[PDB]
DNA sequence: AAAAAAAAAAAAAAAAAAAAAAAAAA
DNA sequence: TTTTTTTTTTTTTTTTTTTTTTTTTT
């Protein structure tokens, strides 16, 4: 199978990072990493200016640049400093890991976001104005073949229900009727933010633009409505995925209850040609995914006297 | 043949009359019937500086009592209100609109309210002002929301966006 | 010799014909060509204007161009693409592009100078056409200029989201895990057939990568038919723009635009799922160049200090702000007072303390405070005039509502906060209602607005200066009677106003000739800075921050004080803040004994009416 | 080459009834 | 002062029909 390179030399140099920073000599991430194992915890916090000094920003601005592509890479590099220095942060009471990055140097708004930065990671500022309910997400899917009862696992999902293919056993040919095992399946947490412009970059005259946030795992709730917060991650893009051919009759083919723009029928460029889509056109819309959050805008004796110094 | 006909014209148009497919949509449950057009032909309406316009002037000036006749002739019905029919003509014509620097600006357009007991010929003659001056608009009360609708909304069914 | 298949441009002369044109022509040729009589030679013959904007744009690094179209067809030999562009704007334009990609080699090594030149191979350039030709509305467009240059003007209506667009596809086999990149032709994907390596090779194992494409920006506007040009009984028409690159996001809403584009039409599908479109084309334009309709240089920090050294400047700029209005020069020196404001501060352990100045005009009827007002708002940097008869309780604050193009929830701010660190005019403020009076309040004495509707609870600021005007109930303001009376205002509202004038209208023979005169003076046809204003007021508001000495102390305690020899403490606090307003003007960074003076002379000639 | 099955195609909206507020007066 | 008066504000879509035209599937 095709390897790459480069990820090859992102993953390793981000584990020199972790086992060698140790600039405050105390081991910072690895007291991190220590602190996770006593207090069960399931996120790393990592600095930008702490990456800034290292390499010259040789590895700070290649994981700028490429946050889509070489985040499975460092995942990689972090399951190995973890087996190596703190054994028991590998299996759960495997903890699906995430890493926060923040205080990155300059800090984008809302009407700043172009497509040329589609997989770069950044830090937008805005006025939360709507939350949604923390649902599950099917992270690893499990399933089971109808007739040999084959267990399949880790089925991994971009942006719709996806089921196997293959059967394990060569012997069987089955392209599809599978059974998902929902207890075996891994779920995580979800939820969708909308936010606006501040009032100061709103102009003389305008009508806000928005934008939706995607917060996933231990970052749900953090973000209330009518709070000013500072959000940081990366941009995607998201297509839509009626068109795409989901399993279910209930999508019924772009069902909807209003009129749909006519200035921009036709005027919105749809790709043709996959095999998937058919004779249908695909199309895209700019969204955030955020990883870290923040926010810019007990009568018992015996508790009290512990908290302070 | 394009662009031969305007909103609020009375006319008469010759050409083929012929059957709409009705296809698509809500073409099942008609089954047979159809709709219909009218491919046009022909159109026949029914109803400037220049040295005429430039002699009639100077022949209604010989012709003299300009003012007197002027007011006069506006609604030849009614009887009396003859300095209201003064005044109606200088709401005809318009005063200077002159723009003063730094801003300032000076209205020339005139305003004429008339106030009066019911059944003293109120709303003839308001009418009839309407006939002479082809710019403009004569808008009623609570019945039609026309005085002040600038409103920015349009749902208009062609296409439903606003306008 | 070989020609682009279907058109007859040739891209072999039209380069050719383009260096000429650029390295030959000046005004000389351009004045040659109209020669409207009246027409200067003075050294602009030799100017050779194109030359020294490519040289501009070279040390800047920035590619834009502004060429004309009657510039153009100046030249002799070039007048051929002037008539070869109008049909074919696209490969005239791709030659366009190639000839400025060496247009910079052309002069950078002319001195054979050390200029890298690979940033500029790197970067690309295009051009900006404008005046292509006789400017026509929608309502006059034909199926006979499809693909062909026009220029149209309209109304701004609406702007949408930064669309994306696929230029490079990517696809990854999900067994040998090899990528490749498969460009994209007119919107249609050419799918990769069998894996390329021949070891993998397998059919049907493709995989799309959304996130790792690449997209480009589009943005589109909606237009709307000016009412000027429509005829009677009819109904204003639409047309859809296509913004692509750089221009995107420049165009806001609701402003009135003449633009350049090529007129294009495309089909529209009958049925969702089928291959079937129906036989009636939607019509659009691509833009190219849009038109509609800080950062002060050193000369000019230089002259704003040699006027602020003169003798009285008090005076002028009282009399320039309403030149119109005759007399009334104490409530103009009480406005050029607000709007420069008293120092700002705000103090951990006390907390924040006002540096606004609120101003209410009222009296007789018929004089001319309404303009006072309108002559105020332009003055200002931000600030908004919007009368208080009517509109919502919350009009001047935020009131969520409901988005119109989308069913979704959009906070919409009001006046007081879009004037925020301005000043806000006021009109007819007797007739606004009574729960909304209440809003005001807030704003008057915490300078903070909140919200706490649909889920939502926040605070904004406000921090602005509330100049009002009013009107009595009758036709005079009688003095015997009190002020309560007559303005039906709560003594609450009226006592935090900072400063209170009454306009007074007495028939005096004197005072009605002189302002009779004057009006019919100015009606008859026949040391006012324009702009000078505005970039004090930004200098004076933005860098300048006066303190206090106790020279101030000495005064400002005895002269309270001696007025209380009915004056609350409302009063010295009001004292303080003009005095430091007047010691921001006259520009200085103290205040002194002058500028006290001048406000217990101003808040008591105040007291006096 | 000839069968059985499965969706698209909706669109639309004024006109009336009931309940709670925020301005008027014997 | 407690009575009458007044604007006004969501209330709306869950359903349909047999052709006609597409994809799978013996
Ligand atoms: N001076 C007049 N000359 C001729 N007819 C008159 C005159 N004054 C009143 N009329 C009559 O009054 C009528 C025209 O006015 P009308 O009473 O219809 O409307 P109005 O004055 O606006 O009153 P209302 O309040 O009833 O609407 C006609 O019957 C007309 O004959
Ligand atoms: N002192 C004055 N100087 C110049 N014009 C005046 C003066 N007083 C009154 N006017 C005239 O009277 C009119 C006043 O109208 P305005 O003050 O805007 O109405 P309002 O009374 O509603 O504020 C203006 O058209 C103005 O020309
Ligand atoms: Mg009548
Ligand atoms: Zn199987
Ligand atoms: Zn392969």
């Amino acid at each position: 199978k095709v390897d790459d390179v480069t990820g090859e030399k992102v993953r390793e140099a981000f584990e020199q990072f972790l086992e060698d920073f140790s600039v405050q000599v105390e081991k910072v991430y690895r007291a991190q990493i220590e602190f996770m194992k006593i207090y069960d915890l399931n996120t790393i916090y990592i600095d930008y200016q702490h990456l800034s000094m290292r390499e010259n920003g040789a590895l700070a601005m290649a994981i700028s640049e490429q946050y889509y592509r070489f985040l499975p890479f460092l995942q990689k590099g972090l399951r190995r400093v973890v087996r190596k220095y703190a054994p028991e942060l590998l299996n759960t009471s495997e903890r699906v890991f995430q890493i926060s990055f923040f205080n990155l140097p300059t800090v984008h708004r809302i009407r700043d976001i172009r497509s040329e930065k589609i997989g770069s990671l950044l830090s937008i500022s805005g006025t939360v104005t709507r939350t949604s309910e923390v649902r599950p997400e099917l992270y690893k899917a499990s399933f089971t073949c109808d007739m040999c009862r084959a267990i399949v696992d880790n089925v991994e999902q971009s942006f719709k229900y996806t089921e196997p293919t293959f059967c394990p056993n060569p012997s069987c040919e089955n392209r599809a009727f599978w059974t998902l095992n929902v207890t075996r399946s891994r779920f995580l947490d979800w939820q969708k933010v909308r936010i606006q412009e501040n009032a100061n970059e709103i102009p003389t005259g305008s009508m806000p633009r928005t934008l939706d946030v995607i917060l996933r795992g231990d970052s749900v709730e953090r973000a209330k409505p009518g709070d000013r917060c500072k959000f940081t991650g990366v941009e995607i893009v998201v297509p839509d995925v009626t068109q795409l051919g989901l399993p279910g009759v209930k999508p019924s083919s772009t069902l909807d209850t209003r009129g749909i723009s006519k200035t921009t029928e036709g005027l919105n460029s749809g790709v043709t040609g996959l095999r998937s889509l058919g004779v249908r056109d695909l199309t895209y819309k700019i969204s955030f995914l955020a990883c870290h959050v923040i926010s810019i805008g007990e009568r018992d004796q015996e508790v009290f006297l512990n908290s302070l110094s | 043949l394009v662009r031969s006909l305007s909103p609020g014209d009375i006319v008469d148009v010759t050409g083929i009359f012929l059957p709409a497919p009705y296809t698509g949509f809500k073409a099942l449950k008609a089954g047979l019937l159809t709709e219909t057009y009218l491919e046009a032909q022909f159109v026949r309406q029914h109803k400037s500086l220049t040295s005429d316009v430039e002699e009639r002037v100077m022949e209604l000036i010989t012709s003299g009592d300009v003012y007197n006749r002027l007011a006069k002739s506006i609604a030849p019905e009614i009887y009396g209100n003859l300095d209201v029919k003064k005044a109606l003509l200088l709401l005809l014509v318009g005063g200077v609109d002159k723009r003063v620097g730094d801003g300032m600006k000076i209205r020339g357009d005139i305003n004429v309210c008339l106030m009066g007991d019911p059944g003293v010929a109120k709303s003839q003659l308001l009418k009839a002002i309407c006939k002479i001056s082809p710019r403009g608009v004569y808008t009623t009360g609570k019945g039609s929301s026309g005085v002040g609708l600038t409103a920015a909304v349009m749902k208009d069914p062609v296409t439903d966006e606003m306008i | 010799l070989r020609i682009i298949w279907g058109t007859n441009v040739s891209i072999q002369e039209c380069t050719t014909n383009f260096r000429n044109f650029l390295m030959s022509f000046k005004y000389k040729f351009r004045k040659i060509l109209d020669e409207r009589e009246e027409f200067i030679n003075n050294t602009t013959d030799e100017e050779l204007y194109y030359i020294k904007q490519l040289n501009e744009m070279r040390e800047l690094g920035t590619s834009n161009l502004n060429l004309d179209a009657r510039n153009l067809l100046a030249y002799k030999q070039t007048e051929d693409l002037y008539h070869q562009l109008l049909n074919y704007p696209q490969e005239v334009i791709s030659i366009m592009d190639q000839t400025i990609k060496d247009c910079m080699v052309s002069l950078i090594v002319d001195n054979n100078l050390d200029y890298d030149l690979d940033e500029i191979e790197t970067k690309f350039y295009k051009v900006r056409p404008y005046n292509v030709g006789s400017c026509k509305g929608m309502r006059e467009l034909n199926p006979n200029d499809i693909d062909k240059l026009i220029n149209l003007k309209g109304l701004v209506l609406r702007s949408t989201p930064v669309i994306p667009d696929m230029k490079v596809a990517f696809f990854k086999c999900n067994v040998c895990d090899h990528t490749m990149a498969v460009e994209i032709d007119r919107g249609v994907i050419q799918e990769p057939a069998r894996c390329e390596r021949i070891d993998c090779n397998e059919p049907n194992s493709m995989s799309l990568i959304h996130n790792r494409c690449s997209f480009a920006d589009k943005q589109v506007i909606k237009l709307q038919e000016t009412p000027d040009f429509v005829p009677d009984g009819q109904t204003p028409h639409s047309i859809s723009l296509c913004v692509y690159d750089e221009l995107v996001d420049s165009c806001r809403a609701g402003d009135r635009i003449e633009v350049t584009g090529t007129f294009r039409s495309i089909p529209i599908r009958a049925n969702s799922r089928q291959r079937v479109l129906k036989s009636l084309y939607k019509t659009y334009v691509d833009v190219v160049h849009v038109k509609k309709v800080r950062q002060i240089t050193d000369q000019d920090l230089a002259k704003i200090r040699e006027v602020a050294a003169r003798e009285d400047l008090y005076s002028l700029l009282a009399r320039s702000i309403a030149p119109s209005i005759y007399e009334l020069e104490d409530v103009k020196k009480g406005i050029l007072l607000q709007l420069f404001g008293g120092t700002n501060k705000t103090f951990t352990k006390g907390g924040r303390y006002r540096g606004d100045i609120n101003i209410l005009l009222c009296g007789d009827p018929s004089t001319s405070k309404s303009q006072i007002l309108q002559y105020v708002h332009k003055i200002t940097p931000r600030g908004v005039y919007t009368s208080g008869k009517g509109s919502s309780a919350v009009g001047l604050t935020a009131y969520i509502t409901r988005d119109v193009d989308t069913k979704q929830l959009v906070l919409e701010s009001g006046a007081l906060v879009l004037s925020d660190g301005g000043v806000c005019c006021i009109d007819e403020f007797d007739k606004m209602s009574d729960s909304t009076r209440s809003v005001l309040h807030e704003v008057m004495e915490q300078q903070t607005i909140s919200i706490a509707k649909a889920g939502i609870i926040t605070t904004l600021n406000a921090r602005s200066s509330i100049l009002a005007s009013a009107n009595p109930i009758g036709s005079r303001y009688n003095p015997n009677l009190p002020v309560t009376e007559n303005i039906d205002l709560p003594p609450p509202l009226l006592s935090r106003f900072d400063l209170v004038y009454l306009v007074l209208d007495k028939v005096d023979e004197k005072n009605d000739r002189e302002l009779a005169k004057h009006l019919t003076n100015l009606y008859l046809e026949d040391v006012l800075p324009v702009e000078f204003l505005t970039m004090y007021i930004s200098y004076a508001k933005e860098h300048i921050h006066p303190i206090i000495t106790e020279a101030a102390k000495t005064e400002l305690v005895r002269a309270y004080v001696g007025m209380r020899k009915t004056a609350t403490t409302r009063q010295l606090e009001s004292m303080i803040r003009l005095a430091e307003a007047h010691a921001k003007m006259k520009l200085k960074n103290v205040v002194e004994l002058e500028d006290v003076q001048e406000a217990v002379r101003l808040i008591r000639s105040a007291i006096k009416d």
